[PDB]
């Protein structure tokens, strides 16, 4: 069996599947992206560019 | 024109107050031994600002726009009062009744929304 630390070998002969795994990887990172920006704009206070800028919050 | 409701009805004019030709640029003579009134007072407001709270640090609030949110709905209209002629000559309203108040909620950029009594009472 396949240890653990080498079950995405699985792709390396088989570019179709490498691709989706690709996709896969691709859509997390653009939701990640997506949510975190959700979360910073549900947390940030945009009433003081002076003494609390973005970088303070 | 004489306009009627069903000519108005659900077009937004109902709020507006009515306008004078772009000619009508004259005077009306004020006999000082005479009494007067405002038979129909109309308000319409076309801007709402809003001062933002200066903070701690101020320095000087501005009046910031403001969204209305509430419609066709703000406009004061049908007031009347007396129109006095004082001794030194000025002249002065002296509202009795009329629609002389409107709820009104703008909203501030940020999604505050204000509240206010728009109105004219006394
Ligand atoms: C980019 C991410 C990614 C991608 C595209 C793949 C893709 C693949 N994996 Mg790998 N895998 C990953 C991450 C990934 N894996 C991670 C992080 C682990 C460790 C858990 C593994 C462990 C692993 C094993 C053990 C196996 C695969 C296998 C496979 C293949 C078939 C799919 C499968 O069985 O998935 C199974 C994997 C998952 C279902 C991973 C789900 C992880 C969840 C979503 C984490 C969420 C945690 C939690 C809910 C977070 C929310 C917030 C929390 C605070 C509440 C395919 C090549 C299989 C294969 O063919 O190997 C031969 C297989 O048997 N993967
Ligand atoms: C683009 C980056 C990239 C890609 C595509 C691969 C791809 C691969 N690596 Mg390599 N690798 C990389 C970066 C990368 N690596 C880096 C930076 C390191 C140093 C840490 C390694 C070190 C490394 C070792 C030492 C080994 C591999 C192996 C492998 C193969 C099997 C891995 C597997 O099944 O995971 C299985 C993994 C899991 C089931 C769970 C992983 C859980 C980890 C510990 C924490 C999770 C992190 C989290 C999910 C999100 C990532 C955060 C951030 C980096 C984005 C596969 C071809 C194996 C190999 O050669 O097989 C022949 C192997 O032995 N890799
Ligand atoms: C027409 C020629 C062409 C073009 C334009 C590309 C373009 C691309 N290839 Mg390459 N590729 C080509 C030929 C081409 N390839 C050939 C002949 C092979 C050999 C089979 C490969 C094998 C190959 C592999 C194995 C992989 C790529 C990947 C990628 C993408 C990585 C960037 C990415 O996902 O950004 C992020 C994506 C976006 C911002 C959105 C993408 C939306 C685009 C506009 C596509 C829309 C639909 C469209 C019809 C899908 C066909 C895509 C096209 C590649 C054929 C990129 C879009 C990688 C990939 O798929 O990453 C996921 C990947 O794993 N390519
Ligand atoms: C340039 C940026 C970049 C690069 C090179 C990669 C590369 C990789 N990422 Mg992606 N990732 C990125 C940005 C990037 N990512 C971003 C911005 C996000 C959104 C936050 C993700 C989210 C993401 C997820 C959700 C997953 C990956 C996974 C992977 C791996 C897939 C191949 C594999 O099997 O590796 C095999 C794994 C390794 C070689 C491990 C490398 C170890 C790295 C350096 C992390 C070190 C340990 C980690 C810090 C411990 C976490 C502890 C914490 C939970 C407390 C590969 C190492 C997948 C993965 O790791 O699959 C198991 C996966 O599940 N990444
Ligand atoms: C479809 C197009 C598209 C557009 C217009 C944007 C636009 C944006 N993204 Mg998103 N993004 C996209 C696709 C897209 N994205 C995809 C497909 C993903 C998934 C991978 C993401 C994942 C993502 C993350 C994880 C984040 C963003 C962020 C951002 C913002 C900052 C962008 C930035 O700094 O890039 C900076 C990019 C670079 C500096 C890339 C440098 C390229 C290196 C140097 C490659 C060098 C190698 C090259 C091949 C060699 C070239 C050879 C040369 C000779 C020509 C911006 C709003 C950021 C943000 O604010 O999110 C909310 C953020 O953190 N994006
Ligand atoms: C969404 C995020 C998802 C994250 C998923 C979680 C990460 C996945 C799990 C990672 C944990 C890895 C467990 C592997 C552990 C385990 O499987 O090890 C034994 C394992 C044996 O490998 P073999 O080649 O024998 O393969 C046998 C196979 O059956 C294994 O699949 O060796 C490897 O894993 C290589 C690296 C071992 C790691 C060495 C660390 C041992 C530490 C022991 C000392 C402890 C400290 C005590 C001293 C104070």
């Amino acid at each position: 069996g396949l240890p653990w630390y080498r079950v995405h070998t699985v792709l390396i002969n088989d570019p179709g599947r490498l691709i989706a795994a690709h996709l896969m990887h691709t859509a997390l990172v653009a939701g990640w992206a997506g949510s975190m920006a959700l979360y910073e704009l549900a947390t940030f206070d945009p009433s003081d560019p002076v003494l609390n800028p973005m970088w303070r919050q | 024109q004489t306009l009627t409701y069903d000519d108005i009805v659900g077009t937004g004019l109902a709020n507006k107050c009515p306008t004078l030709d772009d000619t009508a640029r004259g005077a009306y003579p004020i006999d000082s031994s005479q009494t007067y009134r405002i038979a129909r007072l109309c308000l319409q407001p076309t801007t709402f600002l809003v001062k933002e709270e200066p903070k701690n640090k101020r320095q000087e609030a501005e009046f910031v726009p403001t969204k209305l949110v509430t419609r066709e709905t703000t406009s004061l209209d049908q007031i009347q009062g007396e129109l006095k002629v004082n001794s030194d000559g000025s002249l002065t309203f002296v509202e009795e009744d009329g629609i002389d108040f409107q709820p009104v909620t703008v909203q501030m950029a940020g999604g505050e929304r204000i509240p206010l009594l728009f109105t004219v009472k006394n």
